[PDB]
RNA sequence: UUGCCGUUGCUAUGGC
């Protein structure tokens, strides 16, 4: 039996599942190629249950996890075959953590009910330093300084990290065993985020050495490399399309690059408060620019470290809508702890009333793709979520969700069920410092682990 | 370029003696080089001048020219005026070439360490290598300074020698 | 991994074909020759090899494109 | 009135952590209150940058009399969390000194902040 | 205070580490118009850590 | 559900 006739089955089949489920076969249809055509095409967000949503928090032995990348089999409409590597793990749904232990593990996420389960795991150390020094000879299988960022391949065949030791590795998910291991060729080409062009297997790694680099998983090799920050690239976020944009951290400047094209587009804010505070009769100036997630293939929204979540239009290169102090401000010093005097009113003094205060940071940020719903995070101890007007031009907190404790290093979002009736998983690790770096003051209760929350949408 | 006036003026030859050893310069001509840009561009100036405020020639190729200085760098953006152009030194010309931005970024120890690294192509301006010292650097162009991927000092394989003495010392 | 880019891509049914200008990223390789690029390109646009033909080469200087 | 003074707005603390992002680049950063009593007693130091929510303040506050008896200027920035992340190291940095050089690519940014400290002190 | 021995291979580390200690302490002491003794307990303490740790 | 140390149930969260 030719191919031909295999689409041919598998198709009729699929049309009486459709069938069953029941015009409506026709709607149905052209949402499954919605994805094409890049226009948010995903409007539930009115739909969530924010406060009925089952929260639980899953502690991890690990020090400082600092990223998280959870796979989800997608059912490919053009030949009908579901993106599980093997046929063990049809429907299985994994997620993948990172830490600076130098610990890469995976856990089973099928079932949203309970809770994470470990399953495999690698761990790197001072065996893997390599002895030439000499950064093409920085081939060694396994990792030995601070692991930063991890994806999971979108057809579930290989998981790849990078951190400060400035190599890309990739594991293959079912064994965790090294395959291949790509130097980044630099002396400061430390790899800060990584990101997965959709339904494909090229790679967009963002570096401290101030350039974006591409590779494609499948040949193992890279393909080019991309130019014009000023500043090292923190975070990077991609689509099916090759439109991968990032941010350039105190360059205060988002980079949508035109990879067909060849060619990028520069988006920075310019907001100044001599100006806000003008057309008001506390503000802060934006310092850095670090989360970004591609909500479209036409808009993208960016943290800063002012506590500013922005929304964006490749068609203004200004902002179109910024929401300021979204996470609240830091609490006040204690006046006990401000300075030795033993008067207490000499001590109140130091605080110079509300000056020293500073708004929380956007540590992360995601949008769910083609949708109009989005996470923000930060260590103030609750998840925000969001939902942007039909208009596209303005949005407004849906919801917050209180489980989470700590900083929060990276949120993901994983689906399941019919596609009327999904329940979203949203899957976060928790860390008790911020994955660059040990600048944030410990915060009380954090826990490392990985955070979820379970929503159903009724109406 | 064109010969100054009166070139055996003992005055003449000491600073150009200064500014050789201060920026590296192989020949006067260098010299004399951006002497004539830089008497172009301020004789423009002045006669830009001379015309009446408020003169729709003197606004537009005033502002034109200010914007053209402010972009290589020399004129700094709190001076967007004419009468600091009248005020531009040959110093500023010559700090803005490829040599002196190496030298300074501390790619290289020495001006002259910096020329042999740019003549050797380990420098790239973004995504080209650029191996001209009088290659002169605007402002964007200033971060993008940087080892060329190519070179050993780029994270490629090590040069000539490094790999030769590694296998007579291997054998 | 060599990389194979079309632009400018213009349909001419007057001759019967398509024109477009190639761009070849070749890294660490010299460059890629006229009857490489004619099967990459056959592959990527489904048509025979010897309906492929590429003319007017030019490497950048320093290599690299 | 308080100790910690002067203390930068909001659009200054921008610019100064800017300045020092550069400098620790170019290796004209001395990062620490110890550190940057010894570039004043060199005399080698532009200007000293503090952090105002530093726990006790009184632990730096030897610095100004040091700044104002050698004709140094300073000023002081809200975070000291900013202050460390924009100095390029991972934990909090409560003083920071950018040391004197002529030769330096940025110069010309150095004395721009130099004369707003200047006017505000 | 190195020539009577005042703050006093692992010995020499803590002597550095309360050298520092003792630095800390003074600054308080001189600016301060009514010092207390809260921050000198609590470097002490911090002190001490160090000292079952080596 | 934790590397270590507790508390709380028959499960949940406090410290390092």
């Amino acid at each position: 039996e030719n191919p031909a006739d295999k689409r041919r089955r598998l198709a009729k089949q699929y049309l009486e599942n459709l069938k069953s489920e029941a015009d409506i076969i026709a709607s149905r249809l052209k949402e499954d190629v919605a994805e094409q055509q890049g226009r948010v095409f995903r409007y539930f967000g009115d739909k969530l249950l924010i406060s009925e949503a089952k929260q639980s928090f899953t502690r991890v032995g690990e020090n400082n996890l600092t990223c998280i990348s959870c796979f989800q089999p997608v059912l490919n409409k053009y030949t009908f075959e579901e993106s599980s590597n093997g046929d063990k793990n049809k429907g299985r749904l994994f997620a993948y953590t990172v830490s600076k232990d130098l610990q890469l593990t995976k856990y089973d996420i099928t079932d949203f009910s309970k809770r994470p389960k470990k399953l495999k795991y690698a761990k790197g150390g001072a065996k893997y330093i390599p002895t030439s020094k000499h950064e093409y000879e920085n081939t060694t299988e396994g990792h030995y300084d601070e692991i930063l960022t991890v994806a999971a391949s979108p057809d579930g065949k290989y998981v790849v990290t990078g951190g400060r030791d400035r190599k890309l590795i990739v594991w293959s998910t079912e064994s965790l065993s090294p395959v291949k291991v790509i130097p980044t060729k630099d002396r400061r080409g430390e790899v800060l985020s990584l990101a997965f062009r959709k339904n494909s297997d090229q790679l967009y790694a963002s570096c401290a050495d101030f350039k974006i680099r591409t590779y494609s998983i499948n040949q193992f090799s890279q393909l080019e490399i991309l130019y014009g920050h000023h500043d090292i690239v923190e975070d990077i976020s991609a689509l099916a399309m090759e439109r991968c944009v990032t941010v350039g951290a105190r360059d205060r400047t988002a980079m949508l690059w035109k990879i067909p094209d060849e060619t990028r587009l520069t988006f920075r804010g310019g907001d100044e408060p001599q100006k806000l505070l003008r057309r008001w009769m506390l503000f802060f100036c934006e310092g850095s620019i670090d989360v970004v997630s591609m909500v479209d293939d036409f808009h993208f929204i960016t943290g800063s470290d002012n506590g500013n979540i922005c929304l964006w239009s490749l068609a203004k290169k200004k902002p179109i809508f910024t929401e300021r102090i979204a996470h609240g401000i830091l609490p006040e010093p204690s006046f006990n702890d401000i300075s030795g005097e033993t008067d207490e009113e000499l001590r109140k003094r130091q605080l110079q009333g509300k000056k020293l205060l500073q708004p929380f940071w956007i540590t992360s940020l995601y949008a769910i793709p083609y949708s109009n719903v989005f996470i923000s995070g930060s260590w103030s101890g609750s998840l925000k979520v969001w939902k942007i007007s039909d208009n596209l031009r303005s949005f407004e907190l849906l919801g917050e969700l209180s489980g989470a404790k700590g900083v929060v290093t990276k949120i993901q979002v994983v689906e399941s069920g019919k596609h009327g009736k999904e329940k979203f998983r949203i899957l976060a690790s928790i860390a008790k410092e911020h994955r660059l770096g040990r600048w944030i003051a410990n915060v009380s209760g954090a826990r490392n682990g990985i955070y979820s929350a379970v929503i159903d949408q009724t109406g | 370029y064109s010969t100054p006036k009166r070139p055996y003026e003992s005055s003449r030859l000491d600073a150009e003696l200064k500014l050789a050893g201060e920026f590296g310069l192989k020949n006067k001509k260098e010299i004399y080089r951006i002497s004539f840009q830089l008497s172009k561009i301020r004789r423009a100036a002045r006669d830009l001048l001379t015309r009446d405020e408020k003169d729709p020639k003197r606004l537009f190729e005033g502002n034109a020219l200010i914007r053209r200085l402010v972009r290589v760098g020399v004129l700094s953006e709190d001076k967007k005026k004419l009468d600091y152009v009248l005020a531009l030194k040959v110093e500023d010309f010559l700090e803005r070439r490829l040599q002196t931005q190496v030298y300074k970024l501390g790619l290289a120890k020495s001006v002259h360490h910096a020329r042999v690294l740019i003549t050797q192509r380990h420098i790239a301006v973004g995504k080209q290598i650029v191996n001209i010292p009088s290659f002169m650097v605007r402002l964007d162009s200033e971060k993008h300074i940087d080892f060329a991927p190519t070179s050993p000092f780029g994270g490629a394989r090590p040069g000539r020698v490094a790999r030769r003495n590694a296998a007579r010392k291997a054998e | 991994a060599v990389t194979i880019r079309t632009r400018k891509v213009i349909s001419n049914p007057l001759l019967a074909r398509k024109q477009f200008v190639v761009d070849v990223l070749h890294p660490n390789r010299a460059n890629v020759s006229k009857d490489e690029l004619r099967e990459k390109l056959a592959e990527v646009y489904k048509a025979e090899k010897d309906a492929v033909s590429v003319f007017g080469f030019r490497t950048q200087f320093g290599g690299g494109k | 009135n308080p100790k910690a003074f002067p203390l930068a707005d909001a659009a200054l603390t921008q610019q100064i952590l800017d300045v020092v992002q550069q400098a620790a680049n170019l290796r004209q950063l001395k990062k620490g209150a110890n550190e940057a009593t010894k570039t004043l007693n060199r005399g080698i130091s532009e200007f000293i940058i503090m952090a105002a929510d530093c726990e006790p303040i009184e632990i730096l506050l030897h610095l100004p009399l040091l700044c104002e008896d050698k004709n140094v200027p300073y000023v002081f920035v809200p975070s000291r969390v900013a202050l460390g992340r924009a100095c390029g190291v991972s934990r909090p940095v409560i003083a920071a000194s950018i040391t004197t050089n002529d030769a330096s690519a940025i110069k010309t940014q150095i004395y721009a902040v130099k004369d707003k400290i200047e006017t505000l002190l | 205070g190195a020539e009577k021995a005042l703050f006093r291979k692992n010995k020499g580390r803590i002597s550095r580490y309360l050298a520092n200690k003792c630095s800390m302490a003074s600054r308080i002491d001189n600016y301060s118009e009514e010092p207390s003794n809260v921050f000198g307990s609590v470097l002490k303490k911090q002190v001490e850590q160090r000292l079952e740790f080596y």
